[PDB]
């Protein structure tokens, strides 16, 4: 199984986690995309506001519905394919995070949990993983995440340190 | 006020009636300004409102009777704005008359969705009163309501266009506020409205022929048999005193809906059909009126056509180009089907 | 203002916005966020807007602007609403009027054109603020001032971009194709109406020598021809 | 569906085979009957009616049914209303037989085999079951239809070729 | 109405050979943008309905409506010759409505029949062919008439159009040069 993460999805998750890190409050959001075959495309994400509540019940359905409706006026219009969080404890320190995933899985059994570490992520090392629950057994497992970028996106990214029909056909 | 309005109706004083109405508007605008001022009428008080609302209700009635339809429409919102402010319910007698007026206004307005809504509001209210009521009326009213909903201009929106632009219709409807004004959460489609027609209570008192008609046109529509079915169903309506009366006034829009469907279906069945055959296939008042309808369907984009008057043929698309892009459009559909099929196969794999 | 810096995320966000619709002809519009309180405007985030254009006239959803911005503020108040973007690739006739709308949210309005087609390698972005040089003895006339751009990133994004470039160092699409095929099966009438439009634009320009309007019309016609070729 | 039917045929009582045959020949997604006909349980002489149906749906045309209607449950089909689903399928299969012999089919030939009106003919070609089965261009001016286990084998070969073609297109795009 | 309707329609056609202004045009525009559309009561509304009827190509409706607007108005009753003018107007309206029809519907029609058109507009062919040919020649419409078989042709030219555009462009360039100087 493979989670393909888009350029804006990865940058938003790193940005949000780091912003969250300055906050000292854990940061979560939703991942948007497409279940293709076994494989899942994550094309975008959005941040959920910080909540006093920890882990589950963090989600704000009024915020989510508003954000989803306003995006839909926006082009992407993509299913919630899971959620991301930044959690410091390693490795697999916290039980609580998993139950959240069970709630997502009950809504859509294909849902994916992404976890990113904004402190240990350094130049040359992004610290990220993707999980699903298993269907004496362990409760969950990790699938490697690849990155998808268009030729247009590649050119765009190269401006750092600079010194549609096709996609459809594909 | 009541005396003044009766005067206008009785002596056809249309010019003065319009001015009367405007006077009443100015008076009401003042009160809100007045209320801050001492001795102002209390628009909070129910008796005060019930009187004001009673006046505006009559304003709508006289408007309809004097055939001043634009004034009628203005007075409907006048009434509406007072009902929102209104705490105490109006007399159901005077209220049902109100709705019975809205059905006339909206028939004249050419807003058929509002027309049917007003009918329903009146039916729901006339069911309660009288507590004991004639069954013969429930027969004809329910039928009318249902027929007016089948008779409604097609609300269908193209799939290709909608995703790209979310665009349907001309599109523009200056009477759009009115849907919100009737406590409707949003403007409905004819299919939606019909479902209420679909519901048994409308159906139960509904003449049977109409239920059949709904089957013939909305459920299982087949051009190769629709003409016959209609021919055998249309005799029954004419014979009935009440059914015929309900039917007489919807012949035009009904005919339009049926013919629109026939043109669409023919557009699906053919690529280039003879003018003789196409006109022959669907019944028309006149051969030329049929052509008129076909073009109207084309302008409203329910069908694309090219009519060659020389050869007397119609094409539902230079020649090779039109064939090439028809082929492409077929191939695309085929691919879509294959894709969907593959998905189904995946499930079979598990089996 | 002397210049503009744009974060890589904004470039990628504009491209992602454009990509989802899958329309070559269509130009997408949204909001930019950042900091415009100095001579260097820093563009650091963005969001898409529902937007439609009919004839000269265009519709923007005001409520969408307010409602999305309000959520943006709850995430990060440091990223202010500073202007708008569109996918261009060039200034369009309606842009000074659209810009006047964004002025209500903030002033002065800033327009970022992001060329998501990326025809020119050096710039994926053109930046403008509205100003009028003025004419002596005459009322001042509004125009866009072109500001220099550079792409710059904070450390987080720099890290992110470097990581992404390491290795270097469908139903909707089908529907679009079907629409293109339909256009092809009709293009003889659309040709004759694009021929007229082209002439109209020329007329406008002549009057100016209105001119802008005509130019826009001509551009539209050309675009329509290009889209017809691509379909073929 | 062939998988599900073969698994059921090879587990169920022989008494269930007649009903299975009616089910197969009424199934909206099934056009290939050879593998089912070849099943050893299917082969048996006693289910003569079933064998006849298999020959009729595996190998024959609408004309072959008409020829044999007094010895097949055409009357039973009429009582049931089953036949129209079956009638439709046999007519679709007849188009497939014709398309195997020729990639251009005259309307007049189709109508005789079709036993349907020429104006209707296009509608029948128009119907989706037919479309999935066949891709073709209708030429009203020329009155023709251009329609470009054994069958499976041929299909497989085509699929392989198709993939190669698609790859080429994708490659080009990737290049650009 | 009679003057500005066919020229409007053609503009709707978008041929745009000539531009014409018709009195009461502003009133018609206001009605279209009106939230409420009532069946005609005031006289301008009857005239209005006659106009829209001309647009859709029902001439009979248009003729009917003028009386309906007129009857409340009593507008036509104030002339001694009213019958004569009724029939005369009926004829002129027949002509201009035929024109309007042709203008609006030439998009979807590649070919026409002068016999059918003649019967249905109640206009003898000598008038029909004349009006159509005249107009087509005056508006430079890409339309072709065979008098022998009495048939018409449209929907085309590309090459010529491009040539024109080029000319216009050249003009603009010349203008710019002036400023530069």
């Amino acid at each position: 199984k493979q989670v393909q993460i888009d350029g804006l999805v990865v940058l938003k998750i790193i940005k949000h986690y780091q912003e969250e890190g300055q906050g000292t409050e854990v940061v979560q959001g939703v991942l948007l995309g497409l279940v293709v075959e076994d494989r899942l495309e994550i094309t975008n994400c959005f941040p959920f506001p910080q909540h006093t509540e920890d882990d589950a019940d963090f989600d704000e359905v009024q915020y989510q519905m508003e954000m989803m409706r306003s995006l839909r006026h926006v082009n992407i219009d993509h299913l919630h394919v899971g959620w991301y969080q930044s959690t410091y404890y390693g490795s697999f320190v916290t039980r609580a995070l998993l139950d959240s995933q069970f709630s997502y899985q009950h809504a859509i059994e294909e849902s994916v949990v992404l976890i990113y570490d904004p402190i240990k992520t350094a130049q040359g090392s992004l610290s990220l993983k993707a999980y699903r629950l298993t269907p004496f057994e362990y409760m969950f497992e990790e699938v490697p995440i690849v990155i998808k970028n268009s030729h247009l996106i590649n050119v765009l990214m190269w401006e750092l340190e600079k010194k549609x029909x096709x996609x459809x056909x594909x | 006020a009541q005396q003044a309005f009766k005067f206008c109706l009785q002596y056809t004083r249309k010019a003065e009636f319009r001015k009367l109405c405007d006077n009443l508007r100015m008076h009401l605008s003042q009160i809100q300004r007045h209320h801050n001022q001492s001795t102002a009428i209390n628009l909070n008080n129910p008796e005060s409102q019930s009187m004001h609302l009673e006046t505006r209700l009559v304003q709508l009635d006289s408007a309809i009777s004097m055939e001043l339809w634009q004034e009628a429409f203005k007075a409907v919102e006048d009434i509406h704005g007072l009902f929102s402010l209104s705490k105490k319910p109006p007399k159901p007698q005077l209220m049902a008359n109100y709705y019975n007026k809205v059905s006339t206004v909206f028939w004249k307005s050419g807003n058929a969705l509002f027309h049917a809504s007003t009918l329903h509001r009146l039916y729901h209210l006339s069911r309660e009163m009288r507590k004991n009521l004639t069954q013969d009326e429930m027969q004809r009213m329910s039928t009318r309501v249902l027929l007016a909903t089948l008779s409604i201009p097609i609300t269908p929106e193209r799939t290709d266009i909608a995703r790209l632009l979310d665009m349907d219709g001309i599109i523009v409807e200056k009477q759009r506020r009115l849907a919100t004004l009737l406590g409707l959460q949003a403007p409905p489609t004819r299919i939606g409205l019909i479902n209420d027609m679909v519901r048994f209570n409308v159906l139960q008192y509904v003449v049977p022929e109409v239920k059949d008609l709904y089957n013939w046109l909305e459920v299982e529509f087949n051009p190769l048999k629709l003409c016959e079915r209609v021919t055998k169903v249309l005799n029954w309506v004419r014979e009935q005193p009440e059914k015929e009366p309900e039917l007489q006034q919807y012949v035009p829009q009904l005919q339009n809906n049926t013919i629109l469907r026939l043109l669409q279906q023919v557009s699906q069945i053919y690529q280039s059909i003879e003018f003789s055959r196409l006109t022959s296939l669907v019944p028309f008042v006149d051969a030329f009126q049929l052509e008129r309808a076909i073009v109207d369907a084309a302008r409203h984009c329910d069908l694309q056509v090219r009519i060659d008057h020389t050869s007397r043929t119609l094409s539902f698309g230079x020649x090779x180009x039109x064939x090439x892009x028809x082929x492409x459009x077929x191939x695309x559909x085929x691919x879509x089907x294959x894709x969907x099929x593959x998905x189904x196969x995946x499930x079979x794999x598990x089996x | 203002g002397r210049v503009v810096r744009l974060h890589p995320v904004i470039l990628a966000s504009i491209v992602d916005s454009y990509e989802r619709r899958n329309e070559g002809a269509a130009r997408v519009i949204g909001t930019l966020l950042g900091t415009v309180d100095k001579h260097s405007v820093e563009v650091t985030n963005c969001f898409s807007v529902p937007h439609n254009e009919s004839e000269d006239e265009v519709a923007v959803d005001m409520e969408f602007a307010k409602n999305m911005y309000e959520l943006h503020k709850k995430v990060s108040p440091n990223e202010l609403i500073l202007g708008w973007y569109a996918t261009g690739h060039d200034i369009t006739e309606h842009s000074v009027l659209i810009h006047e709308y964004y002025s209500r949210e903030a002033p002065n309005p800033i327009h970022l054109t992001v060329d998501t087609s990326l025809q020119n390698g050096r710039m994926s972005i053109k930046a403008y603020v509205s100003t009028l040089m003025g004419v002596p003895g005459r009322t001042m006339g509004v125009m866009f001032t072109p500001l220099t751009v550079k792409y710059a990133y904070y450390d987080t994004e720099r890290i992110g971009v470097d990581l992404i470039m390491k290795t270097c160092f469908x139903x909707x699409x089908x529907x679009x194709x079907x629409x293109x095929x339909x256009x092809x099966x009709x293009x003889x009438x659309x040709x004759x109406x694009x021929x007229x439009x082209x002439x109209x634009x020329x007329x406008x320009x002549x009057x100016x020598x209105x001119x802008x309007x005509x130019x826009x019309x001509x551009x539209x016609x050309x675009x329509x021809x290009x889209x017809x070729x691509x379909x073929x | 569906l062939l998988g599900s039917y073969t698994e059921d045929n090879a587990s169920q009582a022989r008494v269930d085979a007649h009903r299975c045959i009616v089910r197969a020949l009424k199934d909206p997604n099934a056009f290939l009957f050879d593998h089912l006909l070849t099943l050893k349980p299917v082969k048996f002489l006693e289910g003569e009616l079933i064998h006849d149906l298999l020959t009729i749906f595996v190998s024959a045309k609408l004309a072959s049914y008409v020829k044999f209607y007094q010895n097949n449950k055409d009357f039973i089909d009429s009582l049931g209303l089953l036949h129209e689903q079956n009638m439709a399928k046999m007519r679709l299969l007849t188009f497939m037989g014709m398309a195997v012999e020729n990639k251009e089919i005259s309307f007049d030939t189709m109508q005789q085999e079709l036993q349907i009106g020429a104006d209707d003919v296009e509608a029948f070609v128009i119907d989706a079951v037919r479309t999935k089965m066949v891709y073709c261009k209708i030429d009203q001016t020329q009155r023709k239809v251009v329609v470009s286990x054994x069958x499976x084998x041929x299909x497989x070969x085509x699929x392989x070729x198709x993939x190669x073609x698609x790859x080429x297109x994708x490659x080009x795009x990737x290049x650009x | 109405m009679l003057l500005e309707i066919p020229y409007m329609a053609a503009h709707e056609s978008d041929a745009r050979r000539r531009m014409i202004s018709k009195q009461f045009h502003h009133q018609l525009r206001v009605g279209e943008r009106q939230p409420l559309l009532g069946p005609p009561e005031s006289m301008r509304e009857h005239v209005v309905a006659a106009s829209k009827a001309m647009k859709m190509g029902d001439w009979k409706t248009c003729h009917s409506f003028i009386i309906n607007e007129k009857m409340n108005g009593k507008v036509w009753d104030l002339f001694p010759e009213a019958d004569k003018v009724r029939t005369m107007l009926v004829r002129k309206i027949q002509e201009e409505s035929l024109r309007t029809y042709l203008f609006t519907y030439s998009s979807v029609y590649d070919s026409i029949s002068m016999e059918t058109l003649s019967d249905m507009f109640e206009l003898d062919l000598p008038t029909v062919h004349s009006i159509i040919s005249k107009m087509i020649i005056n508006e430079e419409l890409m339309a072709s008439l065979d008098q022998p078989t009495q048939t018409v042709v449209m929907h085309r030219x590309x090459x010529x159009x491009x040539x024109x555009x080029x000319x216009x462009x050249x003009x603009x360039x010349x203008x710019x040069x002036x400023x530069x100087x």
